[PDB]
């Protein structure tokens, strides 16, 4: 559960569960720059059903 | 097609027919039975049309335009519908002849535009010329009071009516600010004027013979909660089986009410008023402290107390502030009519007043109270607007006269349309003579005689049947009513004639 | 059976004939909620009317194409499609199949659309000037509330210029938005008191002792979606009543928590708090001492358009005044509009916004409905001012409909085959537009019609046309006799409105003529 005395303390506990998503996004953005990152006429599209 | 247009013509005449006898101070009154089963009788077209609630769209337009006439102006709600509905009858034979209603509506825009210009020419600004300050408003009150049962006692009634308007700021005046409380029984000439506010005093409970009518400087404080401890809704049940304990289990409640004493006692308010009826608990201790209390007071009279001494309404007795109190100069209470009447006098900050009326019966005063409202609007609009026009048939005849001469220079269908609009202006003076008993046929022929001699001020005498000038009759009307009446009647008529087919969906 | 489908529409055909034009007539339609609603636009009236006839729905769906995709031509498509069914009765009586009737309109459609490129003389430069926008907006606002088109023209032309941002040589990115312009109406006042303000006027009471903020620029505005209440826990956190000892902690608890949340917001400098939901009683007492204006927006539709004006962002939680979600507004004041004190929302220069509001005043409540709906139809024509033939124009008020008759009859004898009967009847169907303008204006049918033919048909010894082809249908009722140039009043029909209406009018009458049988059930 989320136990916070003030509204500022809620963002500390809420961001702890958000680190799981941000950790996977760091590996996705690295794939774009790994293969043809700076090459022109290139793109990276995420489906994400 | 044209079938629904004809149906809309008779719909406006049916609504107009109800307002014809109500035109004029001497006109007849209409009786309408609301679904609430309450008897309502009024000669003012606004209240009449608001209680009908007609589903017909064109008939509702005449009702909606009456509210706009009462909002921006407030006078002439009866005549604006009669004038608007008269155009429906004049345009009825024109539809069968092949003339379209669009050219008829076009002729009204040019006729009203030329009529408004003639209104400013007939309005002459006069203030101090051949008139004094006191006699200006007194001569206007006797005009509406003429041909009435109060004409003999009108000498004392005008003095009380002028003081009601002068007691308020001449920049902002309202008819709702002057209150009137009917007193059953007594002589009519014995009525007096009151500077403050009064109420009906429906409180029948005991504890009389105290709180005399002579006060020095009582303090006024509003009350919210109830002083009595009796619970009307909820309750409680607690019972013990001990024999000796039956003694004290009947005893102590009201001791809790003592908590609200010291808070009120230290304030020193000598007037106790509330929107709820004051109970039977303490009628005495207030009289020992020279504190007055009156229960069963309507909520409408409580708002006037705040605007009088500058009071305030607080829920509890804790946070009540001492500066919210107020005092009057003198108090007076009269027992005339087998009923006590409480009233305040000498309030310098009062934004409202109260005028008491006495008579033989309650139904007699109802005709006197409503006849005074017509005189108040004449006195109120005198100081507000300095531009006045001659009424009582004077202005109504000349507006129709000028349109006959200007139509001679106009060619096409607009000539007969303006002449029809000029003929439609004769319905206003007609009903005024028929409702007053005078013959409308003889006056219509005789009034047009001197009307062609070059004088535009000739009116119709409402006392004795004759033709003459209303300037000596002291009949005055403001210019804002005559200008807005032609615009409201034309706009309401143009919307009905522009709709050929009426569609109503049920759901 | 094909005649019964036309006769059912012919009974409703005269209803739309009186719609278009300033001298026409309007129909009163009582809504199912017990409210009288009347308007000139036919697309609005067809939505309120309940008609189970599918043949009528063909013209209703075709009318929605004029209302949605365009800002004008809703009344024109009903007149053109209704006349094509009447003129087709002559071909059906002669024994002509519906194939050549439909094929005749398709061949005449390509001939009409091709000549529209030569009907354009002047082209709008899209200067977006206050005086230049009065040419396109005036004919769209016209044919409703005749006589008020002069004052109402300056209100729309000034509001559209505020919505369009400043840019040059870029036509790829759209600019104008239809929903960004909201019109308000308040009973009382007059027409001359109207003005143009940049923003969304709020008619709600201030609800608090603070009527307006100061004159400092960039007022911090916070938009809170969650209503004002005591801070709770997202997980469970249900408050229940058991013992009277907890009752004292419920009232005293809300006083300390709400006051603590409002203190952290006022320390950052936020002078305005926007709550989309209801506001508690205890929250209004703390906002008076901190000098924070109370503003409530019960309509959730205005919250999305507010983010593009002030810049604030809605917060689903409460108590977290994030500075990145805060907006800035230069001027917040309180003025009297229509007789009541209301809080006005506007700005001056910085933070250019595309949202504008045209304030209207009047005594009649029904007249304010048509003017409000006319502005929405007037600004909708701004979308048609873009690259797809937005600058091209053609003379209206009966000038083009009569001139196209001479071109259609010339191609009738040129094209051999059975199509000659459909081409001649195709030009006759355009004579209904000038005829309805003369009937609604009180003019005789035998007068205006022969005068229009003699004006557009002359003998000129030369190839280049002379005199004036701009002669329209004059309302008369003034001057002496004859007609006058329609270009003098700057009234014309935009090509994007007329050209798109032809394709809709042909497809509307094609479906009716192609259906020879209908089968329904009793309802």
């Amino acid at each position: 559960g989320f136990f916070y005395s003030s509204a500022d303390q809620r963002d500390k506990l809420a961001a702890s569960e958000r680190k799981f998503v941000d950790a996977k996004l760091k590996k996705i953005i690295d794939l774009k720059n790994e293969v043809c990152g700076m090459d022109p006429d290139k793109g990276f599209v995420i489906i994400n059903q | 097609g044209k079938g629904q247009i004809i149906s809309n013509i008779n719909a406006c005449v049916a609504v107009q027919e109800a307002l014809k006898p109500t035109l004029g101070p001497l006109g007849s009154d209409i009786l309408i039975v609301t679904s609430n089963q309450k008897t309502t009788i009024s000669n003012d077209g606004a209240t009449i049309l608001k209680l009908l609630d007609v589903v017909h769209p064109a008939a509702k337009t005449l009702v909606d335009i009456s509210r706009a006439q009462d909002a921006e102006v407030g006078d002439g709600t009866t005549s604006v519908t009669i004038l608007a509905g008269e155009l429906m009858k004049e345009a009825k034979p024109f539809l069968e002849e092949g003339i379209s209603s669009h050219l008829i509506m076009k002729g009204y825009r040019k006729a009203v535009s030329l009529a408004v210009e003639k209104i400013n020419e007939l309005a002459v600004d006069i203030t101090s010329e051949k008139s004094s300050g006191r006699e200006l408003l007194e001569r206007c009150a006797r005009t509406a009071m003429s041909s009435k049962l109060i004409h003999n006692n009108a000498d004392f009634f005008v003095k009380m009516c002028v003081d009601a308007v002068l007691s308020l700021d001449r920049n902002d005046l309202d008819d709702k600010l002057i209150g009137i409380k009917k007193i059953p029984g007594g002589a009519m000439e014995e009525s007096l004027f009151i500077n403050g506010v009064a109420f009906k005093k429906t409180f029948s409970y005991a504890g009389f013979e105290q709180q005399p009518k002579k006060f020095n400087n009582p303090k006024i404080l509003s009350l919210n909660v109830e002083l009595e401890l009796k619970a009307e809704k909820d309750n409680a049940e607690v019972r013990v089986e001990h024999v000796e304990d039956y003694q004290a289990i009947v005893d102590a409640e009201w001791q809790l009410i003592f908590e609200k004493l010291r808070q009120v006692e230290e304030t020193g308010a000598n007037i106790v008023l509330s929107k709820l009826p004051i109970g039977d608990l303490a009628t005495q201790f207030f009289a020992d402290r020279n504190i007055f209390c009156a229960g069963r007071v309507s909520a409408d009279d409580m708002n006037r107390v705040i605007q009088a001494v500058g009071g305030s309404i607080q829920s509890t007795t804790s946070d009540i502030k001492p500066e919210h109190l107020g005092t009057c100069a003198l108090f007076e209470e009269m027992q005339i009519g087998s009923e006590r009447y409480n009233l305040f006098q000498g309030c310098p900050q009062a934004k409202t007043c109260t005028l008491l009326l006495r008579g033989g019966a309650e139904q007699v005063i109802a005709e006197v109270e409503r006849s005074l409202h017509d005189a108040i609007m004449i006195v109120k609009r005198a100081l507000q607007n300095k531009l006045i026009v001659a009424g009582g048939g004077a202005t109504e005849m000349e507006v129709s006269k000028c349109l006959r001469d200007y139509s001679k220079t106009i060619a096409g269908k607009q000539q007969m349309i303006i002449n029809a609009f000029a003929k439609a202006l004769e319905v206003i003076p007609r009903q005024l003579c028929e409702n007053a008993g005078f013959d409308a046929i003889e006056i219509l022929n005789k009034l047009r005689l001197a009307h062609s001699k070059g004088e535009k001020w000739y009116g119709v005498v409402f006392e004795t049947e004759n033709i003459g000038d209303n300037f000596a009759k002291f009949v005055w009307e403001p210019a804002l009513v005559k200008i807005n009446a032609l615009n409201s009647a034309t706009e309401a008529t143009n919307l009905i004639l522009s709709v050929d087919e009426t569609i109503t969906n049920k759901g | 059976q094909i005649i019964k489908s036309i006769a059912a529409i012919r009974e409703l055909h005269q209803m739309c004939l009186t719609s278009m034009g300033p001298c026409g007539r309007n129909k009163i339609i009582v809504n199912h909620l017990g409210k009288i609603i009347i308007t000139n636009d036919a697309a609005t009236m067809l939505r309120e009317l309940d008609i189970v006839h599918p043949a009528v729905k063909v013209l209703v769906m075709a009318t929605e194409q004029q209302k949605i995709d365009m800002g004008d031509g809703t009344n024109l498509v009903m007149i053109l499609a209704g006349e094509l069914l009447n003129v087709s009765e002559k071909l059906i009586s002669m024994g002509l199949s519906a194939v050549e009737i439909i094929q005749g309109y398709n061949m005449a459609r390509k001939f009409t659309l091709k000549e529209l490129d030569e009907m354009v003389v002047g082209e709008i430069t899209d200067k977006n000037d206050k005086n230049e926008l009065l040419k396109m907006i005036k004919p769209v606002i016209s044919s409703k509330k005749y006589g008020s088109e002069d004052i109402l023209s300056e209100l729309v032309s000034e509001a559209v210029s505020h919505v369009l941002p400043v840019a040059q040589q870029a036509g790829e990115i759209p600019y104008f938005n239809v929903d960004s312009i909201r019109v308000v109406k308040i009973m009382g006042g007059s027409l001359s008191n109207s003005t143009v303000i940049k923003g969304m006027v709020f008619n709600r009471e201030p609800e608090g002792h603070v009527k307006s903020l100061s004159e400092d620029k960039k007022h911090k505005v916070a938009v809170f979606t969650c209503p004002l209440d005591i801070a709770n826990t997202e997980t469970k956190g249900t408050v229940l009543l058991h013992n009277a000892q907890e009752m004292l902690d419920f009232s005293k608890g809300e006083e300390k928590q709400i006051d603590a949340m409002m203190k952290e917001i006022a320390d950052m400098g936020v002078e305005c708090i926007v709550a989309g939901a209801g506001v508690g009683e205890l929250a209004l007492h703390y906002l008076n001492r901190y000098g924070i204006l109370v503003l409530k927006v019960p309509s959730k539709f205005e919250l999305r358009r507010l983010c593009r004006v002030c810049g604030a962002t809605p917060l689903p939680r409460l108590g977290a005044p994030t500075p990145e979600e805060l907006g800035l507004v230069e001027t917040v004041k309180t003025m009297e509009i229509g007789g009541d004190r209301v809080t006005v929302f506007k700005q001056e220069q910085g933070e250019i916004s595309r949202t504008s509001t045209i304030i209207l005043r009047g005594a009649t409540q029904n007249n304010l409905d048509d003017i409000e709906r006319a502005i929405d139809d007037g600004v909708a024509a701004v979308k048609g001012l873009m690259k797809p033939s937005g600058g091209k124009l053609l003379p209206g008020a009966g000038a083009t409909e009569i001139e196209l008759i001479s071109r259609i009859t010339k191609y009738g004898e040129r094209t051999p085959g059975l199509l000659q009967l459909a081409i001649k009847q195709f030009a006759v169907a355009f004579e209904v537009v000038p005829r309805t303008l003369a009937e609604t204006a009180g003019l005789d049918v035998n007068e205006v019609l022969p005068n229009l033919y003699a004006a557009h048909n002359v003998t000129e010894p030369g190839a280049v046309k002379t005199d004036h082809l701009y002669k329209g249908v004059d309302i008369d009722g003034e001057s002496d006799e004859g007609v006058k140039d329609i270009r003098e009043e700057n009234i014309y029909d935009m090509l994007a409105t007329k050209k798109f209406a032809i394709n809709v009018a042909t497809e509307a009458a094609t479906t009716v003529l192609s259906i020879d049988q209908i089968i329904m059930a009793k309802k």
